């Protein structure tokens, strides 16, 4: 989620940053957002460790980093199904 | 309905809902008919004083067109699941 305190129309890009995590196909997601007003997405990640992990997500506008804020996920192990009969 | 008056950010309200299923799943329901009748006297009582603006939605969408733009909506129902009409029937499969 990302909030626009500007009085003018916003198009940022963010990219994502872990140390197990890995972003399936995205370089940098572009917004279009309008003045003062947030803007949710959703980004498809794979995590590839199970344990503490720690999500750096920062905002990119022309090579330039805008803000970056670390989140903390826990992954868990995958289990199998029951062997079918 | 009033008190969503209060709040600044309210600026369409919508409510959906079958329209026999509630006067006829009710333990009385000659009473329900009754409650509508009070419904919608109330419901002038706040139209009149320039509270609500009771009207229908195609004048909604003309008069109030929609500014903000939403990319995804995923699949669901007002279940929240598909599992009504896919498994909890064991013949559904």
């Amino acid at each position: 989620t990302i909030r626009n305190q500007l009085e003018k129309e916003i198009r940022v890009s963010f990219a994502i940053g872990g140390t197990g995590f890995s972003s399936v196909n995205n370089d940098l997601e572009t917004v279009k957002m309008n003045p003062n007003s947030s803007y949710t997405r959703i980004i498809p990640v794979k995590a590839k460790f199970i344990g503490k992990h720690k999500m750096v997500v920062s905002a990119i506008s022309k090579g330039l980093i805008i803000d970056s804020k670390i989140i903390d996920i826990n992954v868990k192990p995958k289990l199998l199904p029951n062997p079918r009969l | 309905v009033a008190e969503k008056w209060f709040d600044k950010n309210v600026k369409v309200l919508t409510i959906a809902l079958d329209g026999e299923n509630w006067m006829s799943f009710s333990v009385n329901p000659p009473l329900t008919a009754y409650f509508l009748d009070k419904m919608i006297i109330y419901l002038e009582t706040l139209s009149d004083n320039k509270f609500i603006k009771l009207s229908t939605l195609r004048e909604i969408y003309n008069k109030v067109p929609a500014n903000r733009i939403l990319t995804n909506i995923p699949t669901n129902s007002w279940l929240g699941t598909f599992r009504k009409w896919r498994g909890e029937v064991p013949q559904h499969e």
